[PDB]
């Protein structure tokens, strides 16, 4: 089920599951327009800055 | 809400597995009923002789 | 029964207001001094459904229609009688019963005894009463109604036609025959000489045109369509699983 | 700080997408007819065992 | 109710405003001092979807992601504050103006607008007003037996009386500059209202700090090239054809959708 959910702090959880990365769960610079690539790489965008 | 009314809330699916339910349970208990009482007179016999 | 049957209903309820209120534009395109009329949908009460965070919609419903107090575009008469307004204002007509309404149709007529009333009949106040000789009947800018007599080199002044200005003019209620009554919501009529106090100014010989953009009209009634045989798609599918869960 | 920006005169229309729920509105009726399938199914497994 | 058709919803907005341009500019052209007005387009939203920048496969960014936009909205229409070309109406009482001045007149509420129609007239009290009958500024008085009305290129006013062979001054009649002419407000009747984004009013008499030279007997007529126009209707007619053929193709979409 790939359908992951960002929380209100900021951690990335499927089905209420935390997901785990390479060093562990994963903290989301809270609120950021996530975008997965094709192999996994997470890019945070934080909304007002460039 | 003004200018809206609110209907029941009854649940026909769960209304149906009810009902199916319901049948399949007292067809059940009547075939203990048949059972015991076959038993019964098989058994009444005993009291002779 | 619980069922998607009330949601879909509301949906089609909803397309049929949208329509309607599409139909009363479409119908009024030829009033002179109409608003058009837009009609806000906004969804119905959620079912929460607690876990051990999920809520259910229960339809759409409209709320209120808002009628849009733009400026229309001015059609010339030629006639001495008809004004158009120039701005944000609102002339005060006097129905039979004492309530006075309140108009901005411009096309008016003198009736029998002097005095000027709107196409309806009824009277515009102040009393501005037309003398029988007249020879021309001017209305300034700033709504002196000035009369000129045979053989007087000068005009002579009759009235004066005052604007109503409401502070929001959306919530003005429509009477109907193009009469618009003070509310709860639009209160405090400030009566005000035109091109004073924001008020509008008068352009006599000219009629104030409706206000309905024929475009939007069209296309909102394709999506009004689209939109209606979607909900009647939706309540078939019900219908039909509900079938099928009764022949068990 | 990261907020939108406002366009006075227009309004923002929903986000719903028609071609996404009748798709959808097509598979929910047949996988309510492949689940009723199963409560019959499964009737007719009890009904013969209280026939017995 | 669907995307596509609210772009073409505002495709077709934006085709109806250029025509309205274009009608307003048609039926102002034999307005004296009347100055031709462009529309101006942008673009409408975009959705991001896929964000182009982000970071694919860990090396390699993602160029040109999904861009979705939005319809069309009009910036603004603006006016081409040009040098109509003047005529002759051999009139003592027609000014034009040929250079970038305006005249100021008091509306009688209080304010003051700003118009280049020179087509003045004098009320019964003698005063040069304009034809909708608001007062010029400066309040120049016409004495009553006047029988020649002198309007120089300086702008000043002369009045030659019966048994005076020296013309007498009676008013001087400036020019208002402004830093940016297009800001100003049209209110019709060919006055402009001063706004905060044209600046504030210079005055300068005519033929110093750049205000033009009065020319007496002549007006400015209205800058309007036809030719342009008809040419403007052919595409105006045009786009609005083919934005309604992508609304007809929308609706065979929705309706197929619908049958199925």
């Amino acid at each position: 089920n790939g359908n992951i959910q960002v929380g209100p702090t900021g951690q990335l959880t499927i089905q209420g599951h935390p997901v785990i990365g390479e060093g562990g769960p994963i903290t989301v610079p809270e609120g950021s327009e996530i975008t997965i690539a094709a192999d996994g790489t997470i890019s945070a965008l934080n909304p007002g800055d460039p | 809400m003004s200018g809206v009314l609110e209907g029941s809330n009854v649940k026909p699916v769960e209304a149906m597995t009810d009902m199916i339910a319901n049948a399949r349970r007292f067809e059940m208990q009547m075939k203990v009923i048949t059972s015991v009482d076959e038993n019964e007179g098989r058994a009444n016999q005993l009291l002779s002789m | 029964m619980i069922s998607s049957l009330w949601i879909a209903k509301t949906g089609l309820d909803a397309q049929q207001t949208n329509m309607d209120v599409i139909a009363n534009n479409l119908a009024n395109v030829s009033t002179n001094g109409f608003k058009r009329q837009r009609a806000v949908f906004e969804d119905l009460l959620y079912q929460t459904i607690r876990q051990p965070g999920l809520q259910i919609g229960t339809g759409v419903r409209p709320v209120a229609t808002e009628r849009l107090h733009s400026q229309g575009n001015l059609s010339q008469t030629n006639n001495s009688k008809d004004v158009a307004i120039k701005g944000q204002g609102f002339f005060q007509v006097m129905l039979p019963d004492g309530t006075s309404a309140y108009t901005r149709d411009g096309s008016f007529q003198v009736d029998q005894n002097g005095q000027l009333v709107t196409a309806g009949g009824f009277q515009v106040q102040p009393a501005i009463t037309i003398p029988a000789n007249a020879l021309s009947i001017t209305i300034g800018r700033d709504g002196v109604v000035s009369v000129t007599q045979q053989g007087q080199a000068a005009p002579v002044q009759v009235g004066q036609l005052n604007l109503t200005t409401f502070m929001n003019d959306t919530g003005l209620e429509s009477i109907g025959e193009n009469l618009y009554i003070e509310t709860q919501s639009s209160g405090a009529p400030n009566e005000s000489t035109p091109g004073l106090n924001g008020a509008g100014l008068l352009y006599q010989g000219y009629v104030e045109t409706s206000n309905v953009n024929v475009a939007e009209e069209l296309v909102n009634m394709i999506q009004v369509q689209r939109a209606y045989e979607i909900n009647s798609k939706a309540v078939s599918t019900t219908d039909q699983m509900l079938q099928k869960l009764t022949q068990l």
